[PDB]
RNA sequence: UCAUGCUUCGCGUGGAGAAUGACGUAGCAUGCUACG
RNA sequence: CGUAGCAUGCUACGUCAUUCUCCACGCGAAGCA
């Protein structure tokens, strides 16, 4: 290109061949020249040629460099996001009932599906028609899963609170079903 | 003709009705969907207008959401 | 009546029980009963016409007709003489039925008469044939042995379907009421094989030689041994009574005090989840004399086979204890000095208790790889939830992760005035036409995904016959001789679409790009080596899908989380591309219907079959009602091609692998977890190609029961009968796999039965003499064959036939068959349904669709699959493509005028003119590429 | 495609040639014109390149700022697009009892719940004049979505019961208006 | 807001080949001048 | 016949410039099963 010297020479013998066509040489001079004319820029070219290849490999790491350097960072972001999601859920068990019960397991293995049941703190209901709630959570205290449950509220398909008054054989066809009632482990 | 404009009428009444936020109201939207489906699977014309009525007359009780005289110019 | 009434009074045998004759006297009676059968001469499970017994109604002292009968059979001289023997040998075992021989005068000389007192109108054969031989055409046996012992009243069969699984699910009610007296017939069949040992006897025990109340009787082909060297011989009477013991529930007593239906049921430990002692127990109390051997751990069998066998078991034993029992098991380790409950192994219904080699008590740190494997661990997240009790499913709810229940709703779609308007303007819509619009966009209320969730209640446990699915297996393998496969490295493997969901609760922090991004080929690779000695559970999510549809259901997916997907792509994917590229075998997956693709479909499967008819299905609720059996069978199908890179122990944690995240894992639906009961997670990554194995079994296990349930005294050809007779053999008495025969029964198969599958889809054709003579499988064998294999009844809605092949398939993949002249020849072309193509030009999902000017090529695409249609005889099908034609060139019009108005710049594109010309998507149905 | 100078070079040149043919002259002269013929076609040719470039470059720009316009102009005005197609498309129905519930609802007698279907139908419905009022009622029948229903209670808009016989001519004024009407299907 | 398959459209990078134009090195053929 | 010089014709290789056909991947938008 501009800054490679081959420019110069190309620009020496242009300027040669031009003022020896306006000196009206004889003839053998301008054809050598024309030649030192198509070999300046021949020479010139090939090194453009190389000068753009080269331009352009360095074009393309860059974009690469950015690429891994942006993915590093958006690895270190879910490796803290998982870490932090792990240790919150530690502190929202109860450890004492956890405790209780994998120390009487035999070899410290229990199944998963039995832990809510006898640990859990808070049940959630969803109750689709009103002989499902008589025949599952009537009253203000019911029994599931060998424990006492006291209602603590309830709440209709649009998250609006629902007295346990207004829960009647009458009035179900004015509440927004399924209820969600939300009851504490009692004692 | 006459039944393939009342179900491409249906589809943009409930979706005029969805942009009014009547699935706020589960109860509501439940009976608009069941309306909506009910003329879209329809066989006779009379059945699918008066399922349009009852439709129409959801939009018609909420009375604030649109006004009909700017709308009915 | 002298001749006659002196009969009758003999045949009482001083038992004086009120004997009335079912025929005329003396003289024999004639049945149509079902047989077990295997001679030098015929082999089979077939209904024969009997004829020689006398038969007599026994009465109670009412007059009434009550269900005991004696029957009184005549036999050489000699027969009477080794039966009497045999009768005094197991005279005193109290499951015999009482025997009376004795000798009459007929005509003029003494006829020895075997007498069997009290015995049951009908036997096990004949209520194991009505029930795995099923059509609601004529079920006369079925109905009468439902009415006679009380499982339901005459008038129940007045309802119009009383039949259908999923239009009647009360009957599932009806046949467990029988499942009593099974478990008594299972009971005394043990006492029967060990009166046998300990006498000395040897001898088969078949189906048909015990009455309903368990007794035994006729000892003709019974030898004499050493006084303690009896063998009983039970495979097929356990392997054909086996699809019938899931079906009444026979073991339902086992979940009372004393095995006493009266008694409340057991309350077991809570704590509890290893029940191998009882599993050994119950196999010794039924399955005594079952001479091969049980695994209740299936991490102990020897190969996929013996796998498939115990699992079996362990399906039917794993229905007695509780469901609190199954699946992850947990333990708390330290993790830098803080404890977490992590998974440590699990118990399957199917594989028994595993556990994984790699725990890591007090360990110092956690790397990406570690916390992947703890992030999508149920554990972590259902142990912090609260306790649920969800009473909209029938399904057991785990936990609720939020305060707050979700509801979501599904929306209307958008109407695309402008198409419509343009469509009745030019002659659409009117009355009376035959073009109409069926395809819309059903919208659904806040209760949607849990109900589209809740259809899997349609999932039962099912066990099979063992001996059949054995050899189906193996034939079934010879469909997928022609793929190879194995295990890739990380940077092998293709991800189509990085922009996906990565599923719970990866979905809170990125997509699947960020995952693959995260991981390198040595994280990944070392992801894939742990999967290979441990189990990960993962959670799945169900998503609803917004599609066009002429139904009103709404369907779920499910998304599975990226841990599962990642080393599950790692396994499979080499031979599921195998399958995806190959060209001119049963399975169509990978290959186009353009540039002649269907016409070279529909010269394969007709094939050179020599009375071709066609017949096609379709399976309704597929992955809903899949039984868990075959899809581990499918699973261990595509397995077969990691002989080399794999061995048993990989093999069977990547089966475990599979089976813990895409068959009975947790499921989350709407903030809440849920225990998927089976079937098929459609949203895995061999899903499609899983379905393909699964329908090609259903096939095979068709044909099977047609050949073997013809009567093989009445086949013209020898070939037939010789293959017959072997194939049962090969069923029933011969344990090792029999190459040859294998290899001769695919060729009968192909030769006969061409296919083409394509997941739940299927098209044959098949030679009309043989399947008229009951050689081959029709659609009623089918049918039977998924009514007690797959809980499901086939509506003829759902299944065609067609007895001409110049006018193809009557679908496939919706689409129907056109044959029409196209240059110089004739080829098949597909057209779609012309409703369906109208409803997606006129309703969309989106706003921004609804503006035809900025979706002009997507009008193209709609074009393209409508060009066939101009070739139709109707007229209307043929205007629905100019239709599309002139409404892209309208759309042009006016994007050329809207850039000249907004700018003031031609858009100088002469190229888009080809568009609303019929040659661009003539060439698309041409063979030239 | 002429406005670019190289083209003004070329076809001139082209010009000589086409003039050299004629005059025949000697070969050398023929073959230094090919080949200034042959440079300026090259230049020409060459430059072409840039301007076809520079132009899909800008048709490619117009089309895209077209569509994040149209994109951005359907997606504001969703809401009010949607009600006038709606209305447009319910007077083309032309149906009688929409029409009726249109009309009525114009004046205000709007309902209050859905308009059931049954004969054990209820339905409650606002009045807000006495116009409106005699319009529609007429001693114990009101009619509304083109049908015949019974009323029962005609509720003031103080929650007070309004006997049938005090509605009339010169109790307009003395009533609290809206009343609410209470009717069963007929 | 999933797994797979096929298809249309647009943009880009690269490899192979085709045509055209300018210039260079070498080899062969023909024509003219000086010397041996 | 050889050395030197100039002109024209042909062959081989090399170098860039321009257009066009197929293919391999990449990225985006869409349709169907
Ligand atoms: N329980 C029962 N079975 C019957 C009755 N009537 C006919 N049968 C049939 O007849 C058979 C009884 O005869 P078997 O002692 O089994 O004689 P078989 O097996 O027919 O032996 P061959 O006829 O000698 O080949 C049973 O297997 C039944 O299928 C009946 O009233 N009760
Ligand atoms: N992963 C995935 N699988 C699909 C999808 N659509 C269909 N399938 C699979 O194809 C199988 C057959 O599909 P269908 O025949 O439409 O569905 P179906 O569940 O059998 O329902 P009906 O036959 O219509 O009763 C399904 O069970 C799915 O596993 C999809 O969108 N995603
Ligand atoms: P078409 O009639 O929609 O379905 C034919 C067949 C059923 C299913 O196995 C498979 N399919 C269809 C649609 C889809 O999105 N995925 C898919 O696997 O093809
Ligand atoms: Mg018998
Ligand atoms: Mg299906
Ligand atoms: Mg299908
Ligand atoms: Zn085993
Ligand atoms: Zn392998």
């Amino acid at each position: 290109f501009s800054s490679l010297p081959s420019y110069a020479a190309f620009a020496t013998a242009q300027e040669a061949y031009e003022q020896a066509v306006a000196n009206g040489d004889s003839e053998v001079v301008l054809k050598k020249l024309k030649k030192s004319l198509n070999v300046a820029k021949s020479e010139f070219d090939r090194d453009a040629a190389m000068q753009r290849k080269l331009e352009k490999m360095a074009d393309q790491a860059m974009t690469q460099m950015y690429k891994q350097a942006r993915s590093e960072d958006k690895r270190a972001k879910v490796t803290s996001a998982m870490q932090t999601m792990l240790f919150t859920m530690l502190r929202k068990l109860d450890n004492d009932a956890l405790n209780n019960i994998i120390n009487n397991a035999r070899d410290g293995c229990v199944p998963l599906n039995i832990i809510p049941l006898t640990t859990a703190a808070k049940l959630m209901v969803v109750i689709p028609d009103y002989n499902t709630y008589k025949n599952t959570c009537d009253g203000t205290t019911f029994t599931y899963a060998s424990a006492l449950w006291e209602i603590q509220q309830v709440v209709d398909a649009d998250s609006k609170i629902v007295q346990l008054s207004e829960i009647s054989m009458d009035n179900s066809p004015n509440l927004a079903w399924p209820l969600i009632v939300t009851a504490l482990r009692a004692n | 003709s006459k039944m393939s404009d009342v179900k491409c009428t249906s589809v943009v009444l409930l979706s005029v009705l969805q942009q009014l936020r009547v699935e706020s109201s589960s109860k509501l939207w439940a009976q608009c969907v069941q309306l909506h489906n009910d003329i879209l699977l329809a066989k006779d014309t009379t059945e699918a207008f008066e399922k349009m009525v009852s439709l129409l007359s959801v939009l018609l009780s909420m009375q604030g959401a649109v006004d009909i005289n700017k709308l009915c110019e | 009546s002298a001749d006659a009434q002196s009969f009758l009074n003999r045949v009482c045998g001083v038992s004086a029980a009120r004997l009335t004759p079912c025929g005329t006297g003396t003289s024999t009676d004639v049945v149509y009963r079902a047989f077990d059968i295997y001679n030098d001469k015929v082999a089979g499970f077939a209904k024969f016409l009997k004829t020689n017994c006398c038969r007599f109604q026994e009465k109670d002292e009412d007059d009434n007709l009550i269900d005991s009968y004696f029957v009184v059979k005549r036999h050489t001289f000699s027969n009477y003489q080794h039966e009497e023997t045999i009768y005094n040998l197991l005279k005193d075992c109290p499951a015999v039925a009482k025997h009376d021989f004795f000798k009459f005068r007929i005509d003029g000389d003494m006829v020895p008469h075997i007498s069997r007192q009290r015995l049951t109108k009908y036997t096990m054969a004949d209520l194991v044939y009505a029930l795995r031989h099923f059509d609601e055409g004529n079920c006369d046996t079925l109905k009468e042995i439902l009415v006679t012992y009380n499982c339901c009243d005459d008038d129940y069969f007045n309802k119009k379907d009383w039949y259908d699984f999923v239009e009647n699910p009360d009957i599932l009610r009806v046949y467990a009421n029988l499942g009593e007296r099974v478990r008594q017939a299972l009971l005394k069949t043990v006492q029967f094989c060990d009166a046998m040992r300990n006498a000395g006897i040897v001898g088969v025990l078949t189906l048909d030689n015990q009455d309903l109340n368990g007794n035994w009787y006729d000892f003709g082909d019974f030898i004499q041994t050493t006084p303690g060297s009896g063998v009983p011989v039970v495979d097929s009477y356990y392997s054909l009574l086996m699809p019938i013991l899931t079906l009444t529930r026979a073991l339902t007593a086992e979940s009372h005090v004393d095995t006493d239906l009266t008694k409340p049921y057991i309350k077991w430990d809570l704590l509890k989840y290893d029940f191998t002692e009882e599993r050994l127990k119950l196999f010794d109390r039924y399955f005594k004399y079952w001479d091969q051997t049980y695994h209740p751990n299936c991490v102990n069998c020897l190969d996929d086979r013996c796998i498939l066998h115990c699992a079996n078991f362990n399906v039917l034993f794993s229905t007695v204890f509780p469901p609190t029992s199954f699946g992850p098991l947990v333990r708390k380790i330290f993790v830098d000095g803080v404890p977490f409950v992590v998974s440590t192994g699990y118990h399957f219904r199917e594989l028994g208790v595993v556990h994984n080699q790699d725990v890591n008590l007090h360990s110092s740190r956690l790397s990406f790889k570690e916390l992947l494997v703890y992030a999508a661990d149920p554990a972590m997240h259902a142990a912090s939830g609260n306790l649920l009790l969800d009473k909209r499913t029938t399904c057991f709810s785990v936990a609720a992760l939020t305060n707050n229940v979700a509801f979501q709703t599904v929306k209307p779609g958008n109407f695309n005035k402008d198409f419509y308007d343009f469509a009745v303007s030019k002659g659409f819509f009117k009355e009376g036409s035959s073009v109409e619009l069926k395809h819309f966009f059903f919208a659904q209320d806040g209760n949607a995904a849990i109900s589209d969730y809740d259809y899997y209640r349609y999932n039962l446990p099912t066990m099979c016959d063992i001996r059949q699915l054995l050899f189906v297996v193996e034939v079934v393998d010879k469909y997928f001789d022609c793929y190879d496969g194995g295990c890739i490295n990380a940077n092998q493997v293709i991800v189509n679409n990085l922009d996906k969901s990565a599923g719970f609760p990866f979905n809170k922090w990125g997509k699947a790009r960020l995952y693959y991004d995260s991981m390198s080929y040595e994280d990944q690779d070392a992801l894939f080596a742990y999967t290979k000695r441990n189990v990960i559970p993962t959670i799945t999510q169900m998503n609803l899908k917004y599609a066009i549809s002429a139904k009103n259901r709404a369907r779920t997916v499910a998304g599975v989380s990226i841990c599962s997907t990642m080393t599950n792509r790692q396994f499979h994917q080499k031979l599921l591309k195998s399958i995806a590229a190959t060209r001119g075998a049963t399975v169509v997956i990978g290959t186009s219907k353009f540039y002649g693709g269907w016409h070279n479909m529909l010269k394969t499967v007709y094939s050179d079959v020599e009375n071709p008819h066609l017949m096609g299905w379709d399976y309704p609720k597929c992955d809903r009602a899949m039984p868990n059996m075959l899809r581990i069978m499918a699973s261990l199908v595509l397995a077969r091609k990691h002989t080399t890179c794999c061995s048993l122990s990989h093999r069977f944690y990547r089966l475990a692998n599979e089976c813990a995240q895409v068959l009975s894992e947790m499921v989350m639906c709407g903030g809440s977890l849920y225990v998927k009961p089976g079937g098929t997670s459609s949203g895995d990554a061999t899903t499609a190609y899983a379905n393909s194995v699964f329908n090609i079994c259903q096939a095979v296990t068709a044909n099977v029961n047609a050949l073997l349930s013809t009567d093989g005294n009445k086949i013209a050809d020898k070939y037939v009968r010789n293959l017959q007779h072997r194939l049962y053999e090969c069923l029933y008495r011969n344990r090792d796999v029999d190459t040859d025969f294998v290899n001769e029964f695919y060729a009968y198969l192909r030769k006969h039965f061409s296919m083409m599958i394509l997941s739940d889809d299927a098209v044959v054709c098949f030679n009309s003499t043989y399947a008229s003579q009951g050689l081959v499988a029709s659609i009623k064998n089918f049918k039977s064959v998924l009514y007690y294999q797959n809980n499901v009844f086939m509506s003829e809605a759902k299944c065609w036939t067609e007895t001409d092949l110049t006018k193809g398939p009557h679908e496939f993949c919706s689409q129907h068959t056109m044959l029409v002249k196209q240059g110089d020849d004739y080829v098949y072309l597909p057209y779609p349904d012309p409703s369906r193509i109208l409803g997606a030009g006129c309703f969309v999902d989106d706003i921004v669709k609804t503006d035809g000017t900025l979706m002009i090529e997507r009008f193209v695409s709609l074009a393209i699959d409508a060009y066939p249609l101009t070739k139709h005889p109707n007229q209307e099908y043929a205007d629905v493509f100019h239709l599309y034609l002139q409404y892209i060139r309208k759309l042009h019009d006016e994007l050329t005028g809207h850039m000249l108005d907004m700018y003031s710049v031609m858009l100088t594109n002469d190229n888009t003119s080809r568009y609303w010309e019929p040659e661009f998507y003539e060439a698309m149905y041409t063979p030239h590429t």
